RNA sequence: CAACGAGGAAUUCCUAGUAAGCGCAAGUCAUCAGCUUGCGUUGAUUACGUCCCUGCCCUUUGUACACAC
């Protein structure tokens, strides 16, 4: 076992281990995941 | 620091310590044979048995002297 | 977040439990923890894990899938294996075993445990360089 | 000291719909950034010559001596 | 070369802002367009303008539009005006010198509201993006930044130190603890938007979207968690639309308070709240028939304690409002429109009938305006102006005292000229009507009923002004001359398309008319003779302009670029590109070949007709600059746009292991003279009481960062990186690894960091020792061996504690595994089954090997 | 009754058969003889570390399969 995506979709699941929820993150950790995420694309 | 006029104390590992002493012993017999009557054997002999005995009468060793002086200086 | 911030961490759980809210849930048990630790049969506070032992069967599976992707780290293992032991012992064992679904989370996480216990175990077979330096700290005189 | 490269950046961030501006600052940045149309000698105690500027107008002199003749 | 600069703005009176009113009527201070211009109210004399020292289009003003101010707000009694703008910022103002004091950037949207606070001193301040600042005045500082809302803040209400609460642009109310600048209580107010707040005390209302309009209790001393603030019942109003203000007062005499909210249409419904007396009286009337059904109604409140009032009206979309009270007979409304326009109102009510069908407005100041964009502008020789609106509001003002003199009723009137001996107006409106008006005597010369078939769209006279020219949306244009002073048609002009723009030559030589269909036509006057077309614009093309000489002609249209065309063969000289919307009008100067053009995204620009390029780019207005004249001689331009203003233009390091080493240094030399404190007070209690040690005060790092030192060390050992680790622990000598020593024995006696960070402690302690284990073994202090002993029981029981509950895990989990593999695996006992079933059942995963 | 007794400020290059000294031949379709290219003879001093300065470059999911971090 390996920690993929979330099985749902308000939530953000790292291949950390930690799970955050999309209802639960401000808007500044939006905005950061996102750019995050869109490096890991970009990659 | 950019080039603040400030030196620090080090110390010297013993192969600087070898080299600095065969470069100091030989170019101080270089001058002092420079235009002088005696020649380059004459005036290293007369270095290298002034710097055995210590006497800071040699080149080599008032060199030495100031170079630990100075670190002693500013230490 | 009221609770998160006033302290009061049993309530903050199972309103994390209920929202479903992961790395606040994350924090409540760590924090939880952490001053179970510095506070002196029981490992969190005693109203904290008798509302674990009164969860019910949805809510233990979210709640153990949520330990087993916790046990991936080797840093925030602990507070999945204390969440993991209070389960274990304030639930039935062969319901556990009866919920639909809990053999694909403890065939995940036996093998992360076993790892971990690996690791800690040579840390305190290396933990014996104090005990060598003391005794030559007494062949000293 | 710091690249070429590193300097042109520089200088466009410097000079950054008029059209002269830019006809002025293109022209500047040409022919500043362009050193091997100039000579430089190094001072003693510093551009001393334009060569291929020198170079066109003594060979286009004596082009149209050519066709003269 | 002599730029250009802006001399004076009017035209405006109440723009998109809100008003603050103060007592002496009494005066009003409302917003022109990026300045503050003050009023009284009882004659409307505009007795202040108070503005920006620098004029916009100055050679320091910066290349952007101007903040428009967004919201008034005034301290009544030390007198302050703070005001606040479109980027964000706030500018406070004394107004008895009327210079800036204090500016306050802070915000990254337009601001929505401001609020002072304890009289003086503090100012809050909420915006259209979501936080809500507090600001000091003493100390020029936002203080506190409360951030939990998702829209834009429509309202709060404040009390000093301890509560604020807001409503925001999504459902939601909130308060906050002022203490903890925490959000305390969050609520859905109302399913859409929420848009208004008011509150006395007891009571909160709040509106939202549609007519809703709710009552809340706000319980201030509750304790509870969702309590603070509950929902006490709905009711409606008159308007389906978004009702956007409500305010309370308290007038004295009896006490009694009076709420109104404002709608977006033309509205203000007020409400007086009744008192507890009739509460108490009328709980009866509707508790008759004589309980579950009872009190079900009882429940179902909002009609009870409120009662509906004068529902006041207006004429044109509502704006703004604030009022004043004596007496309860007169409640004494100022009202600011979105047409620019303030209104005084006054309702009386003899404190049981309000005494009229309909409220009665006391003043009106709505002179220096024109309720509609003004869609063509004029000038005198150098005199006066003209202004021509959709109301009828042609209006001349004067250039000297930017005061209208003289104002008319035309119609939707898109056109206009002078007359060339001055005093003298001809207009065309946007039906088949054309008008004639002067400056001495009334409105009407004449007008020309079916001056055309369809809408007018432009006109221009001759140079010496007896024949003009009219073009048409009915496909013709006509040409009329002026006979003693009424119009003459003669002939007229009917092409295949709806044309558009007109204009003459200055030397009575051509006639260019700009048609629909793409293109231009340049007649000569005297023939009729169709000399040239022009053509390549590629959509509609607007206004034109012909140059003094009668050489060069611009020619603007909606395809956001201005063509030059040389008139002697009708070629093309420059297609340059401006104005990223359309440009409205383009203008030459008198003598030059220099040229305006003013166009539909709010800027004027000044280019040359030789090197094309762009002189200036002017920045000063707000919306779409429909219209702009210059002056016959000398060259001042004025130009007049979408947001009701007219202008005038005038000519002029460490690393890690020293981190860590200084780190350790006073880390240890602050928990050794804490150690040595209570070395002192056990001393000092144990022995004769008449002395100890003063004080150790903290650390400045240690209570600036607000760790504890086991703590700050801790974090800079964990900010060192893995790479490096080993050498930041190698660097440091023997004494540092003796005080790192005390530094763990210190930190594994609060056990909660030690067990947060267990694995990091055990990996650099043992490397510390292992790689120092030469010197200290040789080190002799009972002191230090007592401390290693220590370490040791305190980190082997911490890492034996761990790893009991990870091995009663593993053999819980595998425990359970089994039970439910031998409760219901399968049921095969020949192994060679047994074996190619599990070997099916197996986890596979492929593996991309090399061969 | 002119220059000059190892060449100022600055600046460039250089790590083993290397720097430098020394001579002897050739003259190879371009280049070179106001010299160029070969060939041997003699042959060291000091770095061989470091990113502290000056710069240039690379990466910022570990992915590639375990163990470990």
């Amino acid at each position: 076992y390996n920690v993929g995506k979330a099985e749902k979709d308000g939530e953000i699941r790292l291949k950390n281990g930690v799970a955050m929820s999309k209802e639960e993150l401000t808007r500044e950790d939006k905005n950061r995941l996102r750019r995050a995420l869109k490096r890991k694309r970009s990659k | 620091g950019g080039g603040a006029a400030r030196r620090q104390a080090v110390d010297v590992s013993p192969l600087r310590r070898v080299n600095q002493a065969i470069a100091l012993l030989t170019i101080g017999a270089r001058e002092a044979a420079f235009r002088n009557i005696k020649t380059i054997a004459e005036t290293l002999a007369e270095e290298l048995i002034n710097a055995a005995k210590g006497s800071s009468t040699s080149y080599a060793i008032k060199k030495k002297d100031e170079l630990e002086r100075v670190a002693k200086s500013n230490r | 977040q009221n609770y998160m911030s006033k302290g009061d961490w049993t309530n903050a759980f199972l309103l994390a439990m209920t929202l479903d809210h992961p790395m606040r849930l994350f924090n409540v048990l760590k924090r939880a923890l952490g001053e179970s630790r510095s506070r002196q049969e029981v490992i969190f506070n005693e109203e904290l894990d008798q509302a674990i032992s009164i969860l019910n069967d949805e809510q233990l599976i979210l709640l153990m899938k949520r330990c087993r992707d916790w046990n991936t780290n080797a840093k925030t293992h602990t507070i999945a294996q204390r969440t993991i032991r209070c389960i274990l012992m304030h639930h039935n064992i062969a319901k556990l075993s009866e919920i639909p679904g809990m053999v694909k989370i403890v065939d995940a996480i036996i093998p992360y445990t076993q790892r971990h216990f690996t690791r800690v175990d040579n840390l305190v077979e290396q933990s014996y360089i104090l005990d060598y330096a003391l005794v030559e700290m007494d062949k000293l005189f | 000291a710091g690249s070429q490269l590193k300097n042109l950046k520089a200088a466009l961030k410097a000079r950054g719909y008029d059209r002269e501006e830019k006809k002025k600052a293109i022209a500047e940045i040409r022919e500043e950034f362009n050193p091997f149309e100039i000579k430089a000698a190094r001072n003693k105690r510093i551009a001393v010559g334009k060569p291929g500027i020198s170079k066109q107008i003594g060979e286009e002199q004596r082009k149209r001596a050519f066709e003269a003749r | 070369y002599q730029r250009f600069e802006q001399a004076a703005a009017f035209g405006v009176i109440a723009s998109n802002a809100n008003c603050v009113w103060i007592p002496a009527p009494g005066q009003l201070i409302t917003s022109a367009l990026e300045d503050v211009n003050i009023w009284d109210i009882k004659t409307g004399d505009l007795v202040s303008k108070l503005s920006d020292g620098l004029p916009p289009g100055a050679s320091d003003a910066r290349g952007a539009k101007p903040a428009e101010c967004t919201y008034l707000e005034a301290h009544k009694d030390t007198d302050l005006l703070a005001v606040g703008y479109a980027d964000g910022v706030i500018k406070v103002w004394d107004l008895m010198s009327k210079t800036v004091l204090l500016n306050f950037n802070g915000h990254k949207a337009a601001i929505t509201l401001l609020q002072f606070d304890g009289t003086g001193t503090r100012l809050i301040s909420g915006s259209k993006d979501s936080n809500i600042i507090v600001w000091d005045l003493v100390g020029e500082v936002g203080l506190y930044k409360l951030r939990s809302h998702k829209d834009s803040i429509t309202g709060f209400w404040c009390q000093g130190e301890d509560w604020l609460i807001s409503t925001s642009k999504d459902g939601m109310i909130k308060l906050w603890d002022l203490k903890t600048h925490q959000c305390i209580e969050t609520h859905i107010a109302h399913t859409g938007e929420c848009w208004g707040l008011a509150v006395k005390d007891d009571l909160l209302i709040t509106t939202g979207t549609d007519s809703q309009v709710k009552i809340w209790k706000l319980d201030i001393e509750n304790d509870k968690m969702g309590g603070k603030l509950t929902e006490m019942g709905i009711f409606e109003k008159q308007s389906k639309q978004r009702g956007l203000k409500i305010e309370f007062i308290t007038n004295s005499s009896d006490k009694t308070s009076f709420f109104y909210i404002q709608n977006a249409d033309k509205t203000i419904e007020t409400f007086r709240i009744r008192k507890e007396e009739e509460i108490a009286r009328g709980l009866k009337k509707r508790e008759k028939r004589l309980l579950t059904e009872e009190e079900i109604a009882k429940s179902i409140y909002s009609s009870f304690i409120l009662h509906p009032f004068q529902t006041i009206r207006s004429l044109y979309k509502i704006k703004s409002a604030s009022w004043t009270t004596v007496s309860s007979s007169k409640l004494e409304l100022v009202l600011t429109t979105s047409s620019n326009t303030i209104e005084y109102y006054s309702i009386p009510y003899e404190k049981r009938d309000p005494t009229s069908p309909a409220p009665l407005k006391t003043h009106t100041i709505e002179l220096q305006g024109q309720r509609t964009d003004v869609r063509s502008i004029d000038i005198s020789d150098d005199n006066k102006l003209l202004a021509t609106a959709s109301n009828g509001s042609l209006k001349i003002w004067n250039i000297k005292t930017h005061k209208c003199i003289r104002t008319f009723e035309c119609g939707y009137a898109l056109t206009c000229k002078f007359l060339p001996g001055g005093l003298l107006v001809i207009l065309g409106t946007r039906n088949g009507e054309l008008q004639l008006f002067d400056l001495a005597s009334s409105s009407l010369l004449d007008t020309i009923e079916d001056a055309h078939d369809a809408a007018i769209w432009s006109l221009d006279l001759t140079s010496d002004g007896k024949r003009l020219v009219t073009g048409s949306a009915d496909k013709t244009v006509k040409f009329w001359d002026f006979k003693v002073l009424k119009l003459h048609h003669d002939t007229t002009l009917e092409l295949t398309d709806d044309i558009l723009c007109v204009r003459v030559s200055p030397d009575d030589r051509y006639l260019a008319i700009s048609l629909l269909d793409n293109t231009v036509k340049v007649f000569f006057l005297d023939s009729m003779k169709f000399y040239l077309s022009l053509y390549g614009h590629k959509l509609p093309v607007l206004s034109i302009d012909i140059s003094f000489d009668s050489k060069m002609i611009i020619t603007s249209s909606a395809d956001k670029n201005i063509k030059i065309w040389g008139l002697d063969f009708g070629d093309c000289h420059k297609s340059l590109f401006a104005h990223q919307d359309s440009i409205m009008n383009v203008k030459f100067l008198p003598q030059s070949h220099n040229f305006f053009s003013c166009s539909k995204d709010a800027v004027v620009k000044y280019w040359d007709g030789e090197k094309f390029e762009c002189i200036q780019k002017l920045y000063a207005h707000q919306s779409e600059v429909w219209a702009l004249a210059v002056a016959t001689d000398g060259g001042f331009v004025v130009s007049s746009s979408h947001d009701h203003s007219i202008r005038i233009w005038e000519e002029t390091s460490l690393k890690a292991g020293e981190r860590l080493m200084e780190a350790l240094d006073l880390g240890i030399a602050e928990i050794e003279g804490l150690e040595a404190y209570n070395r002192d007070m056990k001393l000092w209690q144990r022995k004769k009481l008449g002395e100890a040690p003063i004080k150790p005060q903290g650390n400045a790092v240690l209570i600036a960062v607000n760790k504890t030192p086991e703590q700050y060390i801790m974090d800079t050992l964990l900010r060192i990186r893995m790479s490096q680790l080993e050498d930041a622990l190698m660097v440091m000598p023997f004494s540092y690894v003796l005080k790192f020593l005390k530094f763990i024995d210190t930190v594994m006696q609060n056990k909660t960091l030690l067990h947060s960070h267990l694995p990091l402690i055990c990996k650099n302690l043992f490397f510390i020792i292992k790689f120092n284990h030469k010197e200290l073994v040789s080190q002799k202090n009972e002191e230090l061996k007592l401390q290693i002993n220590r370490v040791k029981t305190e980190l082997r029981s911490a890492l034996k504690s761990t790893e009991d509950d990870l091995g009663f895990n593993v053999q819980g989990l595998k425990f359970v595994k089994q039970q439910w593999n031998l409760r219901h695996n399968y049921e095969f006992v020949d192994e060679y089954d047994q074996q190619e079933k599990e070997s099916n059942s197996a986890r596979k995963r492929v593996f991309g090997t090399v061969i």
